[PDB]
């Protein structure tokens, strides 16, 4: 048996590799090369077993059990930070009230190529009170930290 | 993923990182590769910077944007990085306006010095021969002093200094044609950076016109020089011609030092000389001489004798030592320098273009009319080489084969530097729609070892 069944979303324009950090961190798998999708794995949480659903797509069905949000932003893309307000106002329509928002600022390997303010971004979380986390599908920087972190905070 | 296990490869490299870049329509691939041209060493990427900065020109947007950070780096590293991309920028366009006009926005003393070369050459197109040409440039010339030392260096140069003095008695105009390119001699002082030091200070018989070696000019133009005590002083010679499109030059250029160190690597006993162009604009631009080399013609002329009688005078009898190494290296250059007409398809091939150096070797210049554009063993050559059945002719066949071998196993990345530079170019060499074609097809990777033997005794014999 599983205990707690979570659904979180990853939520974001298109290009940021949120279909990529649901494979690195369910199958370990990354693809440099390029529907609606979701994939499960589970993790033990304070003693507990949790079946956690990621959700991917590329409208309220898919905020409909949203347990904890994902808003994974490119950090070599400034326009995709910019969008974070557009992806919030999705989120505050069709999300439910009660999900956790954690941040993510994915493709952090490409660090010569930064559009995005590690320290600023994070800025953005405490004015929203959302926990905030750079990560990378590439190289499976803070990849499972990220889950593990809205999958604990989820409680 | 085998692609990220060939990225992450000690396979990688700035030559395939731009193969990827070139072909991959992945933006995600794109701007990895971006990435990763910070991780190489900034002398590699540099022999490639005509290819990226034409790729950024004439290409989808998608890949011009994941090579303008790497470029805005260097550029805001290097102040001659800086200068020239926009020189290249504008040379070949014909979309990154914008970028060049926020390089130009520091480098005003150099440009104003680049202008005041290229305006003097101008001037020299009413005096209408090659002495009267002279004189004025060297009153021309005479002027510049005056305003030096300046935040001014010659790019052609391989390392980091200051101009400081310009000896006008020592140029001189190199033909009589409407736009003729003029040679100049340049005093510089070397440094640790350019970006870090302030400009040199100023300090204010000789002066006499000769043609000798390039030891013996530097000595009697350092002396008459105020710049001539500083163990920082070093003489530099750059040709400034004022209406010559050098891009084709470039080109080739870059397809010299290619070739030169795969035979290098494959460890093939050839001899080429690539000189320093510089791209000013479609234009103009500027070629760093080789020293100590002249015309075939200008070598017949002079002495008034055939060439195997210069090689025997000036090194000795056929048994002499110093003839066999002056004879060694005229069959090595000789044969590499075929195989670099042939696969480049070079044309207007006479003893005009030809150099000859102290040491023996032959040096082909002037490359406009290779590929696609257009309007051979002359028995003074092979005369030099003993005779069609001495075995020093053998050798020079031999070398060919060995060469054109060791080029067909790296055709890959010659090819690349020619398919790259054909995109959006209006110029001449890329007339023919299928130019790479024969190019590639030059190569005649299909054939064997025994037929590619064939074809070079084939080719030999066509060659006269
Ligand atoms: C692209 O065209 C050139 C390519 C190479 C050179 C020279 S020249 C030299 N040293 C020399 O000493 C000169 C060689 C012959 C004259 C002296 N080293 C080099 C590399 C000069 C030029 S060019 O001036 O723009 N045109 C030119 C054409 C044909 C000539 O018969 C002389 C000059
Ligand atoms: N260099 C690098 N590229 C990444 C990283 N994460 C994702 N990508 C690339 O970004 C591209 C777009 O990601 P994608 O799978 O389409 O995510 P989606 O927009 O949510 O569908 C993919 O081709 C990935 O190769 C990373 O951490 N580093």
């Amino acid at each position: 048996e599983y205990d707690y069944l979570f659904k979180v979303v990853l939520i974001g324009d298109s290009g940021v590799g949120k279909s990529n950090l649901l494979s690195r961190f369910t199958r370990n798998e990354f693809n440099l090369e390029s529907g609606v999708e979701f994939a499960t794995r589970s993790i033990q949480v304070d003693g507990k077993t949790i079946k956690a659903q990621i959700w991917d797509t590329a409208t309220s069905a898919y905020y409909r059990g949203a347990v904890g949000a994902l808003l994974v932003y490119d950090i070599a893309k400034h326009l995709t930070y910019e969008n974070v307000e557009r992806w919030l106002k999705e989120l505050r329509d069709h999300a439910d009230s009660n999900i956790v928002i954690m941040l993510v600022g994915n493709k952090s390997d490409l660090r010569h190529l930064r559009a995005v303010p590690t320290d600023e971004a994070r800025a953005f979380a405490e004015k929203n009170g959302l926990s905030f986390i750079e990560t990378s599908a590439l190289d499976s920087t803070n990849v499972e930290a990220a889950f593990q972190t809205i999958l604990t905070e989820i409680y | 993923s085998w692609l990220l296990r060939l990225f992450e490869s000690k396979l990688f490299d700035i030559s395939m990182a731009i193969s990827y870049l070139y072909n991959s329509k992945e933006p995600g691939v794109q701007a990895y590769i971006g990435n990763r041209l910070f991780c190489f060493r900034n002398e590699d990427v540099d022999f490639y910077l005509p290819q990226l900065l034409n790729m950024y020109i004439h290409m989808d947007e998608d890949v011009g944007d994941a090579i303008k950070p790497y470029i805005v780096h260097r550029c805001r590293q290097s102040i001659n990085f800086s200068l020239q991309c926009a020189l290249l920028l504008g040379a070949y366009s014909s979309r990154g306006t914008k970028l060049r006009k926020l390089i130009l926005s520091r480098l005003a003393p150099e440009r104003e010095f680049i202008k005041s070369l290229m305006a003097i050459g101008k001037r020299l197109a009413t005096l209408p021969t090659k002495e009267q040409k002279t004189q004025r440039l060297i009153s021309e010339l005479s002027l510049l002093n005056h305003k030096l030392p300046a935040r001014v260096w010659l790019p052609t140069a391989g390392f980091d200094h200051h101009v400081v003095r310009v000896p006008h008695t020592q140029a001189v105009v190199l033909n009589s044609k409407d736009k003729a390119p003029y040679l100049i001699y340049v005093e510089v002082l070397e440094c640790e950076n350019f970006d870090t030091t302030s400009v040199p200070a100023r300090i204010p018989p000789s002066a006499v016109a000769l043609k000798e070696p390039w030891q013996e000019k530097v000595r009697r133009i350092r002396e008459g020089s105020p710049y001539g005590h500083l163990p920082n002083w070093r003489l530099l010679s750059v040709i400034v011609k004022c209406g010559d499109d050098l891009r084709q030059e470039l080109l080739a250029f870059q397809v010299l030092k290619q070739l030169q160190s795969i035979w290098e690597q494959e460890r093939v006993p050839l001899w080429i000389k690539p000189y320093k162009i510089l791209v000013i604009s479609a234009d103009s631009g500027m070629i760093e001489p080789v020293v100590n080399a002249v015309s075939i013609h200008q070598v017949k002329k002079q002495s008034q004798l055939s060439l195997l009688d210069y090689f025997l005078q000036e090194h000795g009898s056929y048994t002499t030592e110093a003839f066999l190494s002056a004879q060694r290296n005229f069959v090595q250059s000789c044969a590499g320098y075929c195989l670099v007409c042939y696969l480049l398809q070079v044309k207007d091939r006479h003893n005009g273009n030809i150099l000859l150096d102290a040491e023996g070797h032959i040096i082909h210049i002037d490359f406009g009319f290779i590929l696609s554009s257009s309007p051979k063993l002359t028995t003074e050559f092979v005369d030099v080489m003993g005779g069609l059945d001495g075995d020093m002719f053998n050798y020079y066949k031999m070398l060919m084969l060995q060469g054109l071998i060791a080029a067909r196993k790296h055709m890959d990345k010659v090819v690349q530097i020619v398919e790259i530079m054909q995109q959006g170019s209006q110029l001449p060499c890329f007339h023919g729609s299928s130019t790479i074609r024969n190019l590639k097809e030059r190569f005649h990777m299909s054939m064997t070892e025994e037929q590619l033997q064939l074809l070079v005794e084939q080719m030999v014999d066509g060659s006269m």
